[PDB]
């Protein structure tokens, strides 16, 4: 019974962390795309 | 999970910093874009 | 010279549009991969439901409830991947 | 099977990258191709 | 056009519209060469 | 028998490669040949 509970805890913890890491990486990638789409070189164009 | 949660809180703080900064003219430009879309719908009604 | 500065800004913008194309293409792959995951998890949920129907046909309600517990785990995991996918879809449209 | 599944996921990621990139004029060209096909059907009705 | 008339005589409107699409391409190419020819005629008279 | 079956599968693959390649004008030429055969039947009816 301890082994069955241990395997369940390991499996759930591993898969939950893996999908959380994947979604966190996707979320920060989208945030950097929106930030870089905002942060255009408008001051350099204005200086020209 | 606490290290990942600290990186999520850094993305929330980055989103708060962008949200207070990003007050721009572009909202009035989107109202002009919607007016231009209304002109294309009036041209579609004229074609119909 | 202002003409050289604005030409350099346009060159830098060619690098930026390539970086944003990469970020879109990455996000497109993440939404397609999490769709693929929830699609196969729901097909495994059907297999475990049919394993429960076989157990009920044999009268083994114990094995049927155990097989339905695999079905629950898989459909809950597919709902978690659908929730993750919703964040990928909105980010994919934001970058687009 | 996991190495083959990683290559399938690379083809899915490649298909997602093509799907976000491939927004093109060609859809309006296909509407013109269907209009040209309609002209050949009108010429077939004229021949009949 | 005669290939289209043969297709219509056999009832193959699909082949008739395909053959008429070759007719369209050729007559449009002949109109492009007539436009090019008009520039050659005026240049020929200018040099004369 | 497996070596002979591999040569049969090479002839099937060769037949598939020919089948995808061999889209040609000759089908419209066969419709003209059938029309010419119809003219010889009309000349036979005239002789009768």
């Amino acid at each position: 019974r301890n082994l069955a509970a241990l395997e369940a805890k390991i499996s759930e913890a591993k898969t939950k962390k893996n999908m959380l890491q994947a979604r966190a990486k996707a979320a920060k990638a989208n945030a950097e795309l929106q930030q870089t789409l905002g942060g255009l070189g408008t001051s350099s164009a204005t200086s020209a | 999970f606490e290290r990942m949660e600290n990186k999520v809180l850094d993305m929330e703080a980055t989103s708060q910093a962008a949200g207070e900064l990003a007050g721009f003219g572009i909202e009035n430009q989107f109202a002009q874009l919607e007016a231009s879309s209304g002109v294309e719908d009036e041209l579609a009604a004229l074609k119909a | 010279d202002p003409e050289k500065v604005l030409e350099q800004a346009v060159i830098d913008m060619q690098e930026d549009l390539v970086q944003l194309r990469q970020a879109v293409a990455r996000t497109i792959a993440e939404e397609k991969r999490t769709e693929q995951r929830l699609n196969q998890d729901t097909q495994e949920a059907k297999k475990w439901e049919d394993r429960a129907k076989l157990a009920l046909t044999n009268g083994e309600e114990n094995l049927a409830r155990e097989a339905l517990a695999r079905k629950k785990s898989l459909t809950d995991t597919a709902a978690a991947y659908q929730t993750q996918l919703a964040q990928q879809r909105t980010m994919s449209e934001n970058l687009r």
